[PDB]
């Protein structure tokens, strides 16, 4: 939790930077906005690298991405 | 011209040059009637008007394939793109992914 | 937010402050000014007498350097080697080049997070102290690493 | 939960906009000093228009069909008159009311609903603050777009890429009947809106030192 | 044994931050435009031969004004103990003057006024009779 | 024992950059306006200078907005000067408008000539006490 | 691979005695193995697909070096300035490819290769 | 890629080299997209060089 711990504390945030400002002039390891550089490689969701989930309501278990691709892993067993 | 009057386009002509909404996209002005989206993981903004994404950054997207690219006079790239849950961006020689929320 | 990240992984400024305190009290020079960071090491605690070889106890200090360098996000690291005048020009050039290459390749093989490593040695052309009484015990024969913090 | 979320969003939006307006009013003189419209006005009190430029354009229609170009220019809004110069108050100032009476519908009676009421109002407050920040970003984009357009027009007028606006005046002496009179009647029209030129050879380059 | 960096000041606000981060880009574009226009248009003369500096004109001033022109020139002439005079006719739309500077000369301030006026109004000085002449444009 | 810092001082990192941007913008616009504006030397200034004869040193209050020849003839009549005109009045009359309380007829005539523009000019002769109205063509 | 964790096992029936508890356990274990094999099957189908596409393009490069395939032909036509006084483009170029890469039937012009 | 790459040796490549005239060594800044005659004439005029076209 403690972002500028073992320093003076938190002063403010730079949304152009996405890092907090400690009492010393050292950029902390926390984040202060979503608009900052996140090393992202693994994420949730399904129909990834495709057209996303087609928003129709289905009685059956057909889950089909908007490019026509059908993801049975996102679907269920029959 | 008779009853059928089929004026035959023997030569199609020029394909369209660029959609001109990209200029206001480049300046951050959303097109009229569009709606805001949520981008996380980096510094970019995005918009959705006609089931077609517009995105704005100064980075370079890789994966989902774009249709029109516009460049400012100082290094800002705007893209007329298809919709996507996520994008692949090479930031500084290192590859990251930026997720998009709002679809 | 229980799923989204809150901080950079394996980063704690308290640990940064504690280990830089321990490094400077160990006598390895740690320097921070503006947005550039310098770490300087005397060659006497690292190599043999004007010789490219590594003491087996020195790897603990080397791993400490690695544990510090995992705490920052960067682009490029420059490692430079300098020595004292021994025989010629070329021998000092080759000694510096070998020392820098060895420490750079070990740091690359260990879990540093970089994109670019530049390595070079300059022999003895850039002293920082005119007191050239000693041999390798004089601190001008040294190895430095510099990097600028990335955002 | 959701009622607290709504009222927290409203209160956070209102309070954040209030603080934003206070800071915007506190930093006062450098604002209009930076955005001097009244320097930019031409000779006959006519607003110079807004121009948009683009670099390195490419479209793909389908297979075997692309089109590329190097630079593009486009008029956004036509040049017209101004009886008065504009300012930034219509670009940056924002509305502010004081919501004051959330009626007694879901008041927290126990500890768990009290704490979720507190944290849910808190997160709605954060969300409204974020929404106000997004609004300010959009306004900043708008004012930058318009100012860049007019300064780019001045640049191209220096570069001889655009014809200047052409004015016309007609003077009349006495007028009216024996009951209504005006002394002198001067009519001012603009007969040529500014626009690009396509002839290449008139274009003048510039070289610095 | 603590560690610091030099600039340790009061906190800021993201809205002011984004305001300034727009303003720097605008300033860059305006600087580019001014450089281009200067190097393409050769300047010829100077207003100092029109406005010489004479005595009792070196009393200094610091000002902040954002309104019309004529009564401001009347005030500064009254400080100069100079007779004031206007020629021509003021137009329907008034001329707007915005000047924010500090501690220079009356002559330089008047030259700044004339340069801000530009294509609409002009200031001339008669030192033999201590006359502040305002003249409008011959248009409208 | 107490010296305050200035109240509206930019003691903030956003504010200092904003103020530097402001002073840069002001200087650039000053240069732009200075290089844009034209001028004219007083050696070729096309304004009639002061004839400064003693019969023209009277003070008056004048309210007029209309044609030109009758006004300047009345000016000469109050100035005890003869008045003549070389040229011819066109179909559209020449219009002027002055309302003022206290000056002399010399600067009144100067304002008349400046308001006339290119279509007309005046000339003063104090050796033979006359004014001339010169039309254009 | 698409992954969303499901956290709602909908419950219709429950075991009562030890025998039904045991068969519940062992049948859940068998389903665990079945799902693992399903995931592996999906993986190997995907890896066959990418291998197929990559083999196809490297085969095209090989056969073009073999000189059996016509390389594709594209013209680019340049225009000057374009557009009226409303908006303009400075220099337009349009690239069209016309020759889709086909396979020859003339066997005489076929080239062989030798190695060492 | 080593096979596929086409090079030309720099002995006979057709590109104008540096003529190292002293007045040609100044610094400037430009921005242009269009014809070539105006830009070259302006460059020579800045260099105090006479400019011609064959």
């Amino acid at each position: 939790d403690g972002c500028c711990s073992k320093m003076g504390g938190i002063n403010y945030c730079d949304s152009s930077a996405g890092r907090l400002v400690c009492n010393n002039g050292f950029y902390s390891t926390c984040y202060c906005t979503r608009h900052a550089v996140m090393d992202l490689q693994f994420l949730m969701g399904c129909c990834l690298w495709h057209g996303g989930v087609y928003p129709q309501l289905n009685s059956s278990g057909l889950v089909v991405c908007n490019d026509g691709y059908v993801s049975e892993e996102c679907s269920l067993q029959k | 011209y008779g009853p059928n009057a089929k004026s035959m386009p023997t030569e199609e002509g020029i394909p369209p040059s660029a959609n001109d909404l990209l200029l206001h996209v480049l300046e951050g002005v959303p097109p009229p009637g569009s709606r805001r989206l949520v981008v996380s993981g980096g510094d970019a903004r995005a918009w959705l008007s006609n089931e077609k994404m517009y995105v704005r950054t100064n980075l370079t997207i890789l994966s989902p394939g774009w249709l029109a690219s516009m460049t400012s006079a100082d290094g800002t790239h705007a893209y007329e793109m298809q919709k996507s849950p996520v994008l692949l961006v090479s930031w500084h020689g290192k590859v990251m992914q930026l997720k998009v929320e709002g679809l | 937010v229980p799923k989204l990240p809150c901080r950079v992984d394996g980063a704690c400024d308290a640990t940064i402050i504690k280990m830089m305190t321990d490094l400077n009290k160990k006598g390895i020079k740690v320097a921070s000014v503006g947005q550039n960071y310098l770490i300087s090491i005397p060659a006497s605690a690292l190599f043999a007498d004007q010789s490219p070889r590594l003491n087996w106890a020195s790897y603990s200090l080397l791993n400490e350097i690695a544990a510090f360098l995992k705490q920052f996000r960067k682009i490029a690291i420059t490692v430079t080697s300098y020595s004292s005048k021994y025989v010629s020009v070329k021998r000092e050039r080759a000694l510096t080049l070998a020392r820098s290459r060895v420490v750079s390749e070990y740091l690359w093989s260990q879990g540093v997070d970089s994109r670019i490593i530049f390595t070079q040695g300059l022999g003895s052309d850039k002293p920082i102290t005119s007191y050239t009484l000693g041999g390798d015990r004089s601190p001008n024969a040294r190895v430095e690493i510099t990097f600028r913090r990335a955002v | 939960k959701e009622t607290a979320l709504s009222v927290g969003a409203q209160a956070g939006l209102a309070w954040r906009a209030k603080i934003i307006d206070e800071q915007l009013n506190k930093q006062a003189r450098n604002l209009d000093a930076i955005y001097d419209f009244n320097s930019l006005v031409l000779e006959h009190n006519i607003l110079p228009p807004v121009l948009l430029e683009g670099r390195n354009t490419l479209n793909l229609a389908d297979a075997q069909s692309i089109r590329i170009s190097d630079r593009t220019y486009k008029v956004a809004k036509q040049a017209h008159f101004i009886t008065t110069p504009p300012t930034w108050r219509q670009y940056l100032w924002m509305d502010y009311v004081k919501p004051e009476a959330p009626n007694v519908t879901l008041l927290p009676k126990t500890k768990a609903e009290k704490e979720i009421w507190c944290i849910y109002t808190e997160r709605g407050w954060k969300n409204g603050i974020d929404q106000a920040n997004t609004i300010l970003e959009e306004n900043i984009a708008r004012i930058k777009e318009d100012f860049g357009g007019m300064i780019l027009y001045r640049k191209l007028l220096a570069m001889n890429m655009v014809s200047p606006p052409y004015v016309s005046h007609t003077d009349l002496g006495v007028t009216g009947d024996g009951s209504e009179i005006h002394i002198d009647d001067r009519v001012l029209r603009i007969t040529a809106l500014p626009e690009l030129n396509v002839n290449s050879a008139e274009w003048r380059a510039a070289v610095a030192k | 044994m603590k560690f610091k960096k030099p600039p340790i000041n009061n906190p800021s606000d993201d809205a002011t931050i984004k305001l300034a981060e727009a303003a720097v880009s605008v300033s860059d574009s305006m600087l580019e435009m001014a450089k281009v226009e200067k190097v393409i248009t050769p300047p010829s003369k100077d207003n100092t031969l029109t406005i010489p500096n004479a005595y009792n004109l070196q009393a200094r001033a610091s000002v902040d004004w954002s309104g019309p022109i004529e009564e401001l020139t009347a005030r500064i002439a009254k400080a100069a103990h100079f007779r004031f005079r206007v020629l021509g006719k003021s137009p329907s739309v008034p001329v707007l003057i915005s000047i924010s500077t500090k501690d220079e000369s009356l002559a330089e301030i008047l030259r700044d006024i004339d340069y801000q006026a530009g294509k609409k109004a002009s200031i001339h000085v008669y030192p033999n009779s201590q006359v502040v002449e305002l003249r409008y444009a011959k248009i409208y």
